[PDB]
């Protein structure tokens, strides 16, 4: 791709996002989400090989299936309230069509059997921009009409979502299959919490974006795709497998790290409604994916694992990948549960 | 409500099953998604002509048009998927298992 | 799914033991079929007749452990007159258990499912006493 | 305000001090920033690049500051909107007649 | 009679769906959605919309399946199997007719029909607006209004089109 | 909107377009404009809580405009007792 | 009804034409990849979206008629030059080549 | 909900004025002009009742102003008129610039024998102002009263009280 082709079509990934968050109009929503389907594709199909083209095909069928239900429940909702405001919806069949689509273009279980393989198949910079800025609209919808959502739905699309993605980690070497169920189990937790308090949505997604973010900057500084290929790392850049460590402990939400504060405020505003249960159960189904990424950092960090004779030739080379933002987002990442109260910011 | 709209929802689902239950040709899947547009173009033409919704005239165009636009994007993926393959059938898509 | 669930919480402890069973059967029998819908659409079975076979397997299965649940529980009630105790359904819960190790021949597989099913059970039924929500109606 | 960082009504508050505690924990997460640019470029971490260790702390404490007036203004209108709610609102509130232990009985669980 | 022809042009509306929804080839599939794509604009006529209907034919028709048509051609197939010579199609499609037929018998005989939700059968006719004698078409006034309420759709819309040139570009070089 | 630009900004990127009670081309009212002018300045600024219940009145007329369900189900009433007294040969329609 | 019988008419006709071409007396007793350019696609893309994009200029005669004149013209060169825009793109990009 | 009045089948009879509509296209901006009190009077009760039960009356007085003016046609005019609606009726778009000739005859005729002017280009589409007895309606859309706004917020906003209260900090 030209340098301003690229640019020019990253700014219309954004420009999509931007309207559906500025829109009070259903059919401009609408067409944020087209533009910026639009504009995601060239950037999956940017290295020109089958795996590149199947994920952007597996991408575009279930992005356009999802669009058009969106559509079919702004129109039912035109039938039954005469409008197109961006608010709650105005008869119950068009709220569970907005939601599962949204849940569809989100990737949560269970449509989320994309999410993994699209990943998978797209470069670490795109699957960046997939599991990171993709989220927005789909999520800055949710906050807007959740009060007419179906409360047993969109709570068993977050149960299945926690337990999909702690599962489907457990069995995974590829470090963007990883990523991938990952999101998925994080998700969960953002839509848990979304009917009782859409504050604690919007702190759970920052906080998710952020070690993402961090997450796969650290796999492109190395250009390291599978467990195996990171677990060389120790031996060219020791100092990426401590930052690798502390980001996975925090993903794993253990205090004191920054992770914990979005699990931390999840448990407290279900519990001041009385739910119990499902916050208690979704702490320990979130253990599955503490499991894998402790996996991970003993093959990073706290053990040395084997090298090649060639890996010598890398010692002599610096590293010249940009890493941009990486120092700040490493430590925000980690190191922010101090100033947990500024949460009221996004209030 | 009146007739026409049993008819015409009844179309947007039978295009919608028919996406959901694929065969082999993408081409026949892309036809599915199109024809879930049209009946959502028909849909809401109805309803905002009926209404006399006049500003909303404008919306099933742009409907139309973005779809579209969609659409080639569909069919510019299902070629390379054919350039690569020889043909559009989906169970060639299967290596990200 | 409500309505079943509606009847047979509507129905005493220990009292019309053939219609628990009923409900209980019709609970289990309809969560085996939608495993089996699954299970043929994301692993295709062999042939039309295979897909059959695994049909039936996984209700019967599901619908085997519901009955005897609601079969056992409710005559334990019926026969400790103790229609509001959790220990009641720790029995019943067990006994889907060990069906289950029985239909998978694997006798580790009943124990370990005796005790999450039986655990399982007892804790519905102090959340029933004690109105324990599991999706709470947002309230604050 | 509608999409506003800080309403003008937020200018009644004292501002943060500029030797808030929170604001130095964010100005040394700045500075530790600046020490892990140093290492992943490996550059002495102490001694390289001084201007940018500066600029490092100088943004985080900047950001920092601006964070910190939005948090506590919304928490004094969570305070403000609770209290006007409340005065307006008495019969949901009612000032209890508050017993001395004396009075109230409380059941004796020996320990034995 | 002539005053059922709206609901008489969606009830073939329906059966070009289950033609090319249960998936013959993709030859006979176009077909379907062309047949339908002309009943559908039918339907949108007689409410009044005659813009909007030729727009299906324009756009629609003339324009998005004749380039499936021509990309079936090149990338898909070029000569057909025989239209139902396929067990898993004739069976979806004898199942969408018997449907639709079902639908169709009860909602004429009872001037109403439940199918999921409730559907009356009188006729579409009575719904419709009484008084009218405006001098000037007012779909196509909220048309032509794109261009001065509209800036905002017409930027976005422009700017889509825009970028779909590129992307598709970008897409097919390989 | 999630992020309220246009309101910041005092710029009409597309509320013009968001119900059928606006400004429409030569003052073309729609079929239910009084219905949905009620029901709007009966539901402002109190809240949708507020609204589902102290504005159900407006809500319900509105929504019968704009779908006519009530409205068909008398006709069909009147049309059902007409065909069948004909056959009884008790009603005779007017010239 | 008269344009539907005309419609009627003409493809009638034209179905009755074709069937009399096929029978006479004859008075006797005895699905994969064309070998086709990528380039052809890319016209009938390239077609689309600028038919697409003249769809949304059709209603340009009505909108002439509009109090709003600035915007109306301003919103109409817009569309017309972007438009363009892509056109001078594809050029550039070698998409309106042959060999 | 209630039983909708309506006027009595003879509350409703009148005279109509029962001519083509390519008369009165002929007779349209003469009629503009001579008729125009009643007119307007009915028109603005129509857009200020927005109820056709409540303007019968004003309509009726519409009716006798029209069939008074074409009475006055047929006394003075009745050849010169007949000729020229006869030359736009025969039109299928009903124009008037292919009928100047007759219509300039009608005109004259007119001024001379009714001393009537035509009225000139961009006359009948002004906004007028009608006096009227009618009292101004009070609550023509029959809305219910409104509800009452929420209790507004007002005061000093003073630090919240002991910071955010979260768990253990302390601001
Ligand atoms: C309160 C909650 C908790 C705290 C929240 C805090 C949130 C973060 C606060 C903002 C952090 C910004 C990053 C700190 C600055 C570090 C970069 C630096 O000092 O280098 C000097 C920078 C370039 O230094 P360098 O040697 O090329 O590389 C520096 C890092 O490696 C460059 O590393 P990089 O590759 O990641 O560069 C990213 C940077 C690009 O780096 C820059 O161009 C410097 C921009 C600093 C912007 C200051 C933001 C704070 C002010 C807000 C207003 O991106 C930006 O432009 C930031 C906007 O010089 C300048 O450009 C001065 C700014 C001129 C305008
Ligand atoms: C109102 C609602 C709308 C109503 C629509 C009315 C109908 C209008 C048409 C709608 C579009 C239909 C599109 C059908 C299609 O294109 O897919 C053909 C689809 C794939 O075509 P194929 O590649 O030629 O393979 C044919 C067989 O699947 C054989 O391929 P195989 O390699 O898989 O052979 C082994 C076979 C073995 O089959 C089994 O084992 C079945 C065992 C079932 C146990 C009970 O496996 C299967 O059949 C997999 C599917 C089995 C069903 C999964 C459980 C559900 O084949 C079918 O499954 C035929 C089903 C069509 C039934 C028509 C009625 C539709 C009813 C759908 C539910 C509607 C609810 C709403
Ligand atoms: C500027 C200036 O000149 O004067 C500022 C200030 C003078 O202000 P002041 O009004 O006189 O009152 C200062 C009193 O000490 C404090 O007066 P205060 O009444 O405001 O009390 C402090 C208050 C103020 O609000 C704050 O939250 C500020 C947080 C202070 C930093 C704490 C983070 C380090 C955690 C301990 C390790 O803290 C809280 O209310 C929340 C309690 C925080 C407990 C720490 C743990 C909370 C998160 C749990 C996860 C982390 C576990 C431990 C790791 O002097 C300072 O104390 C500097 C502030 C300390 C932070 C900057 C230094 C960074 C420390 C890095 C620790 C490395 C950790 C190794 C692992
Ligand atoms: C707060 C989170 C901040 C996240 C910052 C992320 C910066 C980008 C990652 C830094 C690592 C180096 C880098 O610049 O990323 C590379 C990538 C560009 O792609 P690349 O392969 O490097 O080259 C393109 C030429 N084909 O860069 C990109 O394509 C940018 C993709 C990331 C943008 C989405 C970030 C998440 C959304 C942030 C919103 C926060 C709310
Ligand atoms: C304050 C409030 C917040 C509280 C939460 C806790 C915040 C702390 C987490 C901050 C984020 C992680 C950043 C940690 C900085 C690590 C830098 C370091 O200590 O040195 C790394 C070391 C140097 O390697 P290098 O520079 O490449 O070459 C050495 C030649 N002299 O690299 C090596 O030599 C590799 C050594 C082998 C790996 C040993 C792994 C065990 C040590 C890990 C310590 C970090 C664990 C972080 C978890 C939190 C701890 C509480
Ligand atoms: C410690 C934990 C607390 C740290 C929080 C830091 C977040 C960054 C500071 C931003 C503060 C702010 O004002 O944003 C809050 C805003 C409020 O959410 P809103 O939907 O607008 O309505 C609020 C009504 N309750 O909502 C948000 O801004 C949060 C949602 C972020 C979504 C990212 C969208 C990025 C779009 C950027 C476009 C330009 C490209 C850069
Ligand atoms: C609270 C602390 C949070 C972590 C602060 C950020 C870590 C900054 C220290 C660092 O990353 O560098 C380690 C550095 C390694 O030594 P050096 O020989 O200079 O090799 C670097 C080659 N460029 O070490 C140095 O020589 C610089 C001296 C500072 C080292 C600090 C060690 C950090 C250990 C953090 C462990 C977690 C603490 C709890
Ligand atoms: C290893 C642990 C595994 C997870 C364990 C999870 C335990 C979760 C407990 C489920 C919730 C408690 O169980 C549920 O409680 C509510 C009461 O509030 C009951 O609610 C019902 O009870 C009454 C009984 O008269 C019925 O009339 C009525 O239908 C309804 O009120 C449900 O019938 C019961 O199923
Ligand atoms: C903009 C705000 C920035 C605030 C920065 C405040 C601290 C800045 C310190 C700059 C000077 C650091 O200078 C650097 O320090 C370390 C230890 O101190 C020295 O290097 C060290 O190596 C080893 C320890 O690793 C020891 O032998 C000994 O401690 C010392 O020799 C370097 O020889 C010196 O170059
Ligand atoms: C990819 C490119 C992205 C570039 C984004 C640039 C933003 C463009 C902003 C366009 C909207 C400008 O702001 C808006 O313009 C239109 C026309 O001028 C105005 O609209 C005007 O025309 C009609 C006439 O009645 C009505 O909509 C309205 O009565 C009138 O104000 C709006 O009052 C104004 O709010
Ligand atoms: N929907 C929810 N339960 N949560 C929620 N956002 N409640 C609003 C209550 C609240 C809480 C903190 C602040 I600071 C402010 Cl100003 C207001």
């Amino acid at each position: 791709m030209n340098p301003i082709i690229f640019i020019i079509i990253l700014l219309t990934i954004m420009l999509g996002t931007i309207i559906v968050m500025i829109s009070s109009h259903w059919l401009l929503v609408w067409i944020g989400f087209e533009m910026n389907m639009l504009a995601i594709i060239p950037i999956m199909m940017k290295n020109h090989n089958p795996r590149a083209t199947e994920a952007s095909t597996k991408y575009f069928l279930t992005q356009s299936t999802a669009s058009m239900l969106l559509m079919m429940a702004v129109i039912i909702n035109l039938m039954f309230s005469g409008q197109w405001t961006v608010m709650k919806l105005f008869n119950p069949m068009a709220s569970m069509l907005m939601t599962m689509a949204l849940a569809m273009k989100l990737g949560m279980a269970p449509f989320h059997f994309w999410v993994p393989e699209v990943t998978q198949g797209i470069p670490l910079s795109s699957g960046l921009i997939l599991l990171t800025w993709q989220k927005l609209a789909p999520m800055s919808v949710l906050y807007q009409i959740f009060p007419s959502i179906n409360l047993n739905l969109i709570l068993t699309l977050s149960v299945l979502s926690i337990l999909i993605g702690g599962w489907g980690g457990l069995n995974q070497t590829q470090l963007r299959k990883i990523m991938a169920y990952s999101s998925i189990a994080h998700m969960g937790w953002m839509t848990a919490v979304l009917p009782y308090n859409p504050t604690m949505t919007l702190l759970n997604l920052i906080i998710y974006i952020i070690m993402t973010s961090t997450m796969f900057t650290m796999f492109m500084a190395n250009s390291t795709t599978t467990t195996l290929s990171l677990s060389h790392t120790w031996n060219k850049t020791p100092i990426m497998t401590v930052l690798i460590l502390a980001t996975l402990l925090s993903m794993g939400g253990l205090p004191p790290l920054s992770g914990f504060m979005p699990k931390w405020m999840i448990i407290q505003e279900m519990t001041k409604n009385n739910s119990i249960i499902l916050p208690t159960f979704m702490a320990i189904t979130a253990l599955l994916n503490l499991y894998f990424y402790m996996r991970l950092t003993y093959s990073t960090t706290l053990t040395m694992f084997p090298s090649t004779n060639n890996m010598k030739m890398k010692w002599q080379f610096p590293l010249m990948k940009k890493m941009t933002f990486l120092p700040t987002m490493v430590v925000l990442s980690t190191m922010m549960l101090p100033l947990t109260p500024m949460l009221s910011v996004l209030e | 409500m009146s007739m026409v709209y049993m008819n015409i929802m009844m179309a947007f689902t039978v295009s919608l099953v028919g996406l959901l239950m694929y065969r082999s040709h993408l081409m026949s899947s892309l036809l599915c998604l199109e024809g879930m547009m049209l009946s959502l173009f028909v849909m809401a033409a109805l309803t905002i002509l009926n209404s006399h919704f006049t500003l909303a005239s404008m919306m099933p165009i742009i409907l139309l048009v973005f779809a579209a636009c969609e659409a080639a994007l569909g069919l510019s993926l299902l070629v390379m998927v054919s350039n690569t393959y020889g043909t559009d059938y989906v169970q060639n898509l299967n290596l990200l298992q | 799914a409500k309505t079943v669930l509606r009847q047979y919480w509507d129905i005493p402890e220990g009292t019309e033991c053939h219609r628990k069973t009923y409900a209980t059967t019709s609970i289990g029998g309809a969560a085996g079929l939608v495993v089996s819908a699954y299970s043929v659409a994301l692993k295709t079975p062999t042939s039309f007749l295979e897909g059959v076979a695994r049909t039936g397997r996984y209700t019967f299965t599901a619908a085997a452990i519901g009955a005897i649940f609601g079969l056992t529980s409710c005559i334990s009630a019926q026969v400790r007159e103790k229609p509001d105790d959790p220990l009641n359904y720790l029995i019943g819960g067990c006994a889907g258990g060990l069906i289950l190790g029985a239909r998978t021949r694997s006798y580790g597989i009943g124990a370990a499912a005796c005790a999450y099913m039986g655990l399982t059970a007892a804790l519905v039924k102090m959340g029933q006493l004690e109105g324990w929500q599991v999706f709470a109606e947002p309230k604050v | 305000a509608t999409f506003q960082f800080l309403p003008d009504e937020a200018r009644s508050l004292p501002p943060p001090k500029l030797t808030d505690p929170r604001l130095a924990f964010v100005g040394f997460l700045g500075y530790c920033s600046g020490l892990i640019d140093n290492a992943i470029r490996r550059r002495p971490v102490l001694l390289a690049g001084l201007h940018r260790q500066l600029l490092y702390i100088t943004s985080f404490v900047f950001v920092g500051y601006y964070l910190l007036k939005r948090q506590d203004y919304m928490y004094a209108v969570r305070d403000h909107d609770m209290f006007s709610y409340i005065k307006s609102h008495p019969e949901d509130f009612p000032e209890k007649d508050k017993k001395t232990y004396g009075e109230v009985f409380e059941e004796f669980h020996p320990v034995r | 009679m002539m005053l059922y022809i709206v609901f008489i042009l969606s009830v073939i509306f329906v059966m070009g769906f289950v033609g090319f929804s249960s998936k013959p080839s993709p030859i006979y599939g176009g077909l379907g959605l062309i047949v339908s794509g002309g009943v559908g604009c039918g339907i949108v006529l007689n409410f009044g919309g005659s813009f909007l209907g030729l727009m299906v034919f324009l756009i629609y028709l003339g324009g998005m399946m004749v380039v499936f048509g021509y990309t079936t051609a090149m990338a898909t197939e070029q000569y057909p199997e025989i239209w139902l010579s396929n067990k898993a199609v004739l069976g979806a499609f004898v199942t969408g007719l018997l449907m639709e037929f079902f639908m169709v018998y009860y909602v004429l005989k009872d001037k109403e029909v439940e199918v999921v939700f409730e559907f009356n059968g009188l006729g579409d006719w009575v719904i419709y607006d009484t008084g009218d004698s405006g001098f000037f078409s007012e779909e196509a006034m909220g048309i032509a209004a794109l261009y001065s309420y509209g800036t905002w759709l017409v930027i976005v819309t422009g700017w889509s089109l825009l970028i779909g040139v590129v992307v598709i570009m970008e897409i097919t070089r390989g | 909107p999630f992020f309220d630009v246009q309101k910041r900004l005092g710029v009409d990127l597309d509320r013009w377009m968001t119900i059928q009670s606006a400004e429409q081309p030569h003052k073309i009212p729609s079929r239910c404009h009084a219905f949905e002018k009620e029901w709007i300045e009966c539901a402002h600024g109190i809240g949708s809580i507020r609204a589902e219940k102290e504005c159900k009145i407006e809500f319900e007329d509105f929504r019968e405009c704009l779908l006519r369900q009530k409205t068909m189900k008398r006709l069909h009433a009147i049309r059902r007792q007409r065909e069948k007294l004909i056959k009884e040969g008790k009603y005779t329609p007017p010239p | 009804m008269n344009l539907m019988l005309a419609l009627l008419t003409n493809f009638t006709l034209a179905t009755l034409l074709v069937i009399i071409a096929f029978w006479l007396p004859q008075l006797n007793v005895y699905s994969a990849r064309l070998p086709f350019s990528m380039k052809f696609f890319l016209v009938a893309i390239t077609f689309l979206l600028f038919d697409l994009e003249i769809a949304l200029l059709l209603p340009l005669p009505w909108a002439s008629q509009t109090a709003n004149l600035n915007t109306m013209l301003t919103m109409a060169l817009f569309l017309i030059i972007l438009l363009a825009v892509s056109l001078a793109y594809e050029w550039t990009q070698k998409g309106l080549e042959w060999t | 909900p209630g039983i909708v009045e309506l006027p009595s089948l003879e509350d409703l009879k009148v005279q109509e004025v029962k001519v083509s509509s390519s008369v009165l296209k002929a007779a349209a901006h003469h009629y503009g002009a001579q008729c125009d009190k009643p007119n307007k009077e009915f028109m603005l009760c129509r857009w200020e009742e927005k109820d056709p039960r409540r303007c019968l009356e004003e309509g009726k007085l519409v009716n006798q102003c029209a069939l008074e003016f074409f009475r006055q046609i047929k006394r003075h005019c009745a050849e010169p008129f007949t000729e020229y609606w006869t030359c736009i009726d025969y039109s299928g778009l009903q124009l008037f610039r292919r009928c100047r000739k007759q219509q300039a005859q009608f005109d004259e005729c007119v001024l001379d024998k009714l001393g009537w002017v035509r009225p000139d280009l961009g006359d009948l589409s002004k906004v007028t102002k009608v006096k009227t007895d009618r009292p101004l309606p009070e609550n023509p859309y029959h809305s219910r009263a409104r509800p009452e706004p929420n209790p507004e917020v007002e005061g000093d906003l003073k630090p919240a009280r002991h910071g955010s209260r979260l768990f253990f900090w302390t601001m």
